[PDB]
């Protein structure tokens, strides 16, 4: 046999559900980061 | 001679004909039925009555019904002349317009391309499709299998791709609703009326209508394979125009020959199919394509019903599919629209000698990056982005962005997808790929790349987000 | 093959030349009396799939045919059958009386009542041999149909003539789903718009006598049964009987809808139909397949499903609507019935009995239902609300398993999902549905705790009705985006919610 | 569903069904001996080599087969039940297996004539006078209607004793069997 | 009428030929029908013989009087087709015409016995780095090739052939060999590309064409095993080292399956009957070297294994494993993970043996494989990566360096000694400071530097086949210049 890369995520069970949810949490943190940075950049380009 | 109804549970009928059994591929009409009921002689059982493939409803028949022996397959005209109406394989124009009579008329049972006389090159039949160009660019006139499921975007992506390419077919074209919905039949009729690549009243028919609908039983629904092969041969020579061919769907079609095998008492395959159901289907795949005087840019739908990726039906599908279109219904479940199985589909125009070293290399690196995305996804599922390494969190964001940039909402999709189509330029696609490799939106949100066209358009969308934030 | 009459049963009269007198067109002796698998001595001149009438009145459906022997169907419990019996083949495709005199009358497919409401008052006998609609005959249809459950009309808008397929397994409220639709289909059928006034069809296959009587109590209690057709194939429903019950619905739908009735048929489950047809084929010794089931159930069931046509202008203008409800084996999507419907359905609904296992009642399998019909048959107001609601519920689901602003979003979406819930047997008009939709799109109680919202939603519907029942009918008849009714809603929302605390 | 006249003998197979039908047909007019002679004659009449060849000819039409059969049966001036039975068997293609049915009907008519089976075997064959004596010996075992139709046999393979099959009775006095029993004892 | 060596079609359907006559006709012979259809029957019924339509017999109506020609399967022999595209029916393949092959060898070819076998010592021209590295193929070897859709299986084959065709175009006295490889179950476009590249790769110089089309007759698919067996035996008993490639293999299995199915023979597991052992191993067991007595030729075989979703328990695969003197496990996800070659190495295995292994390349592989396993031994730890034990970190880097070297180039065979040299440089630790993303281009550039300059030392080692410590150091210094100077 063989084990997949993200094999559990491939299965995506409650573990995979957690994978999705933590992706949500961390990627949303980074997304707020990128969005705030872009707001700052827009503020910078305003002048 | 003339067969006479003898003894049958329906269409599996050896009709008593005074002389013997006609030659192979014999399709004879039932004299004495409600409608023109052509039945195909298929079992060389002898007995002056050959168990014959009747495509029609057998009800009402009385034993002894003497039928008209023809002796060969159905003959109807072909060529680009028949274009403009919608006709049956028997030639029955079901466009409520009577016989759309053409010139080139012949029987359907024939051979495949010659061992020395076909076309021997592959030309990328580009269409500017975001994902398809991004990784798996197609080619001219090949066996491209559309691995998608039922209600799985196959008809949705089909509408998008029809809107994209069909309006500008190289020559004439053909489309088959092989077991398509009758509701879909009427809707597709209205759509062709509103499509112009084929025009109902107008002679703008760079396309050919064909229907093998689900309410049409297999006897016809399983039989239109030879009709499509002959139509492709015509577009090669008789219709003689650079033609892409649409035919959907074949899963219920090969399954239809399977269901027929039982009446044949033919051996159930692994999925119960006819043992030679594969033989025909592979041979069906061998009939008409790009050749010296042949050319068929036929689009082949690879239905994976029940999402059974390794289906024996999918097995035969992969067996001859010169081009692969692997959907990832999981991706669509994740909201992907496009949603293909990226590291899965194969296409020859994705090669350094073909795609160019840059494009093929970029696509392969994208595949590797997405593989890492999957791998580390579970890894995170264990730990999470708390341990996200510098190379890793970077990889995570980049892979999310690649997935985002993968999809786009079309204008025909804008009916549901809201966003109208973005005509993705190939150079724009490769440029967005290189920029993402650089990280063109490191400070920005990848969600702009989602359901988007050009990467610059995504930068604009992210700025719009900055406004809406 | 076994020479059936190779015995002197016919061979004696053969060698003695005594057999010549046999009625050999549509009658004769039984070439085989056995297991209801009927072979008839002669009657070779009988039509195929024709009607056979035994000398004991029993009906025969000759499908298989030896040259004169046949495979015919014992339309009844034949414990009294006799060798060589006489079946006077009626020679006809099966037909039975049709007409909305049945709408409000509980008879069988052959027009046979079981509840004692009298002989089939439905007008004319229709042979179910109905094919697919024509390209000229058929066109796109997008008129609304009676949904009456919040999310039901919300995301899977009910089209007048749309053929549903609602995935929900054993004891998943599938019957409850049908009852909810009927209560929704009641007020629509309980309307003066003959298009809305639906003399329609609904049935639950394998509805045993107790199930039948309970469903009858319900439907009559609904009084929409008056404008409804309801047959309950009880525990003894014959394999031919249950098998053609969908065909009975097909002929009935041709009758009314093809005469322009915007009407709906609800038959389930075709999986039981597979069991019945397979029981026949086993009795027929016919070649079996997956689960011994025939692989040709595709076209056979297609005769009903694949002919899905909402009566267009050419078909009278009504609707020949269907509402299948799928029942998973174990989530066995690839089950013969399940894979087939998947391979067949173009659009289908799914219910999450796991959410019902989670306790949600109702518990539709969010996302898992498919509405390729889309919102074209929902209120453009409901369509506008749903444009947002789709993303709202998605995000509510997208990160349901817990940013704070994202936390605010998740709280709002979870509260909204809680609000969208409905009770047991409580279908109604979509007006209060759109009212709560406006509440959520305004988040009119997203600050009220879902437990506080648990009663706040009811209080909101109540205070709105006591405040804008007139404006309710206004937005209703108008249908379009009522900014005036929108501001009235904002005010009455401040009233209901703000005055609720 | 004819209550066909089961002959005193009952047979099985397609040959058995045909034999019961013919027993009904003949017994209707009891032409057992008459049609029996007819069948004994037909056994060679159809055994005309060209007749068998055409019947065995797969490239020969079954309809034409029945036609030529009718010609040959009128040539035999076939009995009515016999003629229509010949036609019916040809229709079934039973011409391939017709002789077996003939033999079966023969057995049926013989048992109708009380065909008491018997088969006499021993370590060898023996005296004809002793043969009549043993026939008489079996006769006391034999019953009413039981007519001695013995199958005499010589069998040196039978170490000794006498293997007398009679109807169902099989009296194998075989001293080969005695030897077997003796060896069984010699073990113990 | 005929009943000895000519039958007459009794009852048919889907080519189910059971004719009346030719009872005295011999068994297993390809004979002409009444439509002249030269075809073979096996199911000799008591009344008839089940004849397989050798293709499509639409030109044969029922009742046809098939004349049992008494002609068994006979196919040509001799290297006349080496480079020529021909079909098994005496026809051409690409329409490449008469190969100048005249004879036809009856189906009566048996596999060699133990005495008729020869010890295998030929290091196979593999053109894929790890292919020759971990385990090349002996003189007449037998190694499975497990793969999936568009898996690069034919691409690994192309690497081998490109390594092979040079000597096929060449003359190296121990490398003089015969080549034939099947494209069974092949699309017309695929086969056309095959012929076109065989020309382009010059593989159409010394290769005898083997392939079964998608339209190829199922009986043709079945005989193709026998076809290749006889074709190989030609040069094998002609002392020439030969090669077979059962590519694919499962297709003919399904073919004979449908065959016996029509024949109503018992299906067996997955409808696969015992011939998966009997008929398939009937050709499979011959994967050896014809003795010096049997000519001294080698009968290599390269069967192709379709991993139907990795159907590891395929009765096909089941027989294969019990028969495999080697197998090709492919870590296809690695190609999907960019690593194409996608080597399933710890998964890969070969039971042919090292009697055909260059003791130089053997010396290289002895450490390369141990390092690869040790890397694989804790490669899971690489995930975290951080705090890597210095021994573990170094083992990983060696494995990391190898992973950089793990890839392979389509249609890009190379010198085996070149790979031996690259692995030797690694063994020197001479690659420890090359960034793996660039270490690949590094090794490539050092390779170019040698093939220009140390090409002299390259031939020195090659013809030498013996690793002179001085020659080893000379290559080491050439590489050190190439790399430090990279």
């Amino acid at each position: 046999v063989r084990s997949s890369a993200g094999a559990v995520r491939d299965a995506g069970g409650a573990f995979g559900k957690r994978e999705q949810a933590e992706e949500e949490r961390y990627f949303r943190a980074r997304a707020k980061e990128q969005l705030a940075a872009l707001k700052k950049h827009h503020e910078n380009e305003i002048s | 001679t003339t067969g006479r109804i003898v003894a049958v549970i329906g269409a599996v009928v050896d009709v008593q004909f005074d002389e013997g059994l006609p030659p192979i591929l014999n399709a004879l009409e039932v004299q004495g039925r409600e409608t023109r009921l052509v039945l195909e002689v298929a079992q060389h059982l002898g007995e002056s009555t050959v168990r014959t493939i009747a495509m029609d409803g057998t009800e009402g028949l009385v034993r002894g019904q003497k039928v008209l022996d023809s002796g060969a397959p159905i003959r109807i005209p072909v060529g680009p002349e028949t274009l403009g109406r919608i006709m049956n394989v028997i030639g029955e124009p079901i466009d409520e317009r009577g016989p759309i009579k053409t010139k080139q008329f012949a029987a359907i049972h024939a051979e495949a391309p010659e061992f020395v006389e076909m076309s021997v090159e592959q030309e990328i039949l580009v269409t500017g499709i975001k994902v398809v160009d991004l990784l798996a660019p197609y080619a001219k006139g090949g066996k491209i299998g559309l691995f998608g499921g039922a209600g799985v975007g196959k008809t949705v992506l089909i509408m998008e791709l029809i809107n994209n390419v069909a309006k500008a077919h190289g020559g004439y074209s053909v489309f088959a609703g092989v077991g398509e919905r009758t509701r879909e039949g009427n809707d597709l009729y209205h759509e062709m009326i509103e499509s112009g690549v084929i025009n109902l009243k107008d002679a703008t028919s760079k396309v050919a209508l064909v229907y093998g609908q689900m309410n049409e039983p297999p006897g016809a629904r399983a039989r239109v394979a030879l009709t499509g092969l002959t139509v492709a041969e015509y577009f090669r020579d008789q219709e003689g125009q650079d033609v892409l061919l649409f035919i959907d769907n074949i899963f219920r079609f090969t399954q239809a020959g399977s269901e027929v095998s039982a009446l044949l008492g033919r051996i159930p395959s692994a999925v119960g199919y006819q043992p030679t159901l594969a033989t025909d289907m592979g041979t069906m795949q061998e009939r008409i394509t790009t050749t010296k005087k042949g050319s068929i840019t036929s689009v082949q739908a690879i239905y994976v019903p029940a999402d059974d990726l390794t289906d024996p039906a999918p097995a035969t599908t992969f067996a001859h599919l010169d081009a692969t279109t692997v959907l990832s219904r999981a991706i669509a479940e994740l909201g992907i629209y496009p949603a293909v199985d990226p590291l899965d589909s194969t296409s020859r125009i994705m090669d350094p000698n073909i795609v160019g070293s840059e494009h093929y290399d970029v696509a392969r690196g994208v595949q590797k990056i997405l593989q890492d995305y999957k791998s580390l996804q579970d890894i995170i599922a264990i730990l999470g982005m708390d341990e996200l390494s510098e190379e890793d969190k970077l990889t995570v964001s980049r892979a999310r962005k690649i997935q985002r940039f993968l999809s786009q909402p079309f204008q025909v999709a804008e009916v549901f997808t809201g966003h109208l189509g973005k005509l993705v330029p190939l150079k724009e696609t490769i440029k967005g790929f290189q920029q993402i490799l650089a990280g063109e939106y490191d400070h920005l949100p990848e969600q702009a790349f989602y359901m988007v066209g050009p990467i610059e358009e995504a930068v604009a969308k992210a700025d719009k987000l900055a406004e809406e934030h | 093959k076994t020479g059936t009459a190779e015995v002197s049963s016919i061979l004696e009269e053969r060698i003695l030349g005594a057999d010549t007198s046999v009625d050999l067109e549509e009658t004769g002796r039984v070439l085989s009396i056995g297991d209801g698998i009927a072979r008839v001595h002669g009657l070779r001149n009988v039509q195929a799939e024709e009607m056979v009438e035994f000398s004991s009145g029993l009906k025969g459906m000759s499908l298989n045919l030896e040259p004169d022997n046949v495979g015919v169907v014992v339309f009844g419990n034949d414990k009294l059958i006799k060798e060589g019996d006489i079946v006077k083949r009626t020679g006809a495709i099966v037909d039975v009386p049709v007409g909305e005199e049945l709408l409000g009358r509980v008879v069988d497919a052959l027009g046979n009542a079981i509840d004692g409401k009298g002989p089939i008052g439905s007008k004319a006998r229709r042979r179910v041999g109905l094919k697919a609609p024509g390209i000229i005959p058929r066109i796109s249809v997008r008129e609304p149909m009676q949904t009456g459950i919040k999310a039901v009309d919300s995301l899977v808008p009910i089209g007048r003539g749309q053929r549903e397929l609602i995935i929900g397994d054993r004891q998943t409220g599938k019957t409850s789903i049908a009852i909810d639709t009927i209560i929704n289909q009641k007020r629509f059928n309980d309307g003066t718009d003959e298009k809305k006034k639906l003399y329609c069809i609904y049935v639950a296959i394998g509805q045993k006598r107790s199930t039948v009587a309970q469903l009858v109590k319900r439907l009559t209690d609904a009084d929409a049964m008056k404008y409804t057709i309801v047959v309950s194939a009880t525990a003894s429903d014959a394999a031919p009987l249950q098998y053609l019950a969908p065909y009975s619905g097909c002929s009935m739908g041709e009758y009314f809808r093809d005469n322009g009735k915007h009407a709906l048929i609800i038959y389930d489950d075709l999986s039981k139909q597979a069991v019945a047809y397979r029981q026949m084929s086993l009795l027929l010794r016919r070649p079996p397949g997956r689960e011994a089931y025939p692989g040709d159930v595709f076209y056979l069931h297609s005769r009903l499903l694949e002919r899905a046509a909402k009566m267009n202008d050419a078909f009278g203008g009504g609707s020949l609507t269907a509402l299948p409800v799928i029942e998973t084996q174990a989530g066995d999507v690839s089950a013969y019935i399940p894979t087939n419907v998947i391979s067949i359905t173009d659009g289908q609904i799914f219910l999450e009995t796991e959410l019902f296992y989670k306790g949600i009642r109702p518990a539709i399998n969010v996302g898992l239902s498919v509405s390729r019909v889309g919102s074209a048959a929902q209120t453009r107001a409901m369509k506008q609300v749903a444009g947002t609601m789709k993303l709202e519920l998605a995000q509510y689901r997208e990160v349901a398993a817990f940013d704070a602003a994202t936390q605010q979003l998740l709280s709002r979406g979870v509260r909204l999902t809680e609000l969208l819930k409905q009770g047991q047997y409580s279908p109604m008009a979509i007006e209060e549905q759109v009212a709560v939709i406006y509440a959520g799109v305004r988040g009119y109680l997203d600050k009220l705790e879902p437990s506080k919202i648990t009663k706040f939603e009811n209080a909101f519907l109540s205070h709105v009705i006591s405040q804008h029942q007139a404006l309710l009918g206004k937005i209703r008849t108008d249908g379009k985006i009522s900014e005036e009714s929108d501001a009235k809603l904002k005010e009455i929302v401040t009233n209901f919610l703000a005055g609720f605390e | 569903f004819a209550k066909l006249v089961r002959p005193p003998v009952q047979i099985y197979g397609i040959e058995g069904r045909y034999a019961t039908a013919l027993y009904s047909a003949a017994s209707k007019q009891n032409k057992l001996e008459q049609v029996e002679k007819e069948l004994l004659r037909v056994g060679q009449i159809l055994k005309e080599p060209k007749m068998a060849a055409s019947l065995l000819n797969p490239y020969v039409k079954r309809s034409v087969k029945v036609k030529s059969l009718s010609d040959m049966t009128a040539k035999e001036k076939f009995s009515p039940l016999t003629s229509n039975l010949i036609n019916l068997l040809a229709e079934n293609g039973r011409l391939t297996n017709t002789p077996a049915v003939i033999s079966a009907f023969s057995t049926m008519m013989s048992v109708h004539r009380g065909e008491v089976p018997c088969t006499v075997t021993t370590a060898s064959a023996l005296d004809e006078a002793t043969l009549t004596e043993l026939k008489t010996v079996l006769k006391s075992f034999l019953s009413k209607g039981q007519v001695l139709k013995l199958e005499v046999k010589i069998d040196p393979s039978i170490m000794g004793g006498m293997i007398v099959r009679i109807g169902e009775k099989y009296v194998d006095m075989s001293a080969k069997t005695k030897i077997q029993k003796l060896s069984r004892a010699m073990r113990e």
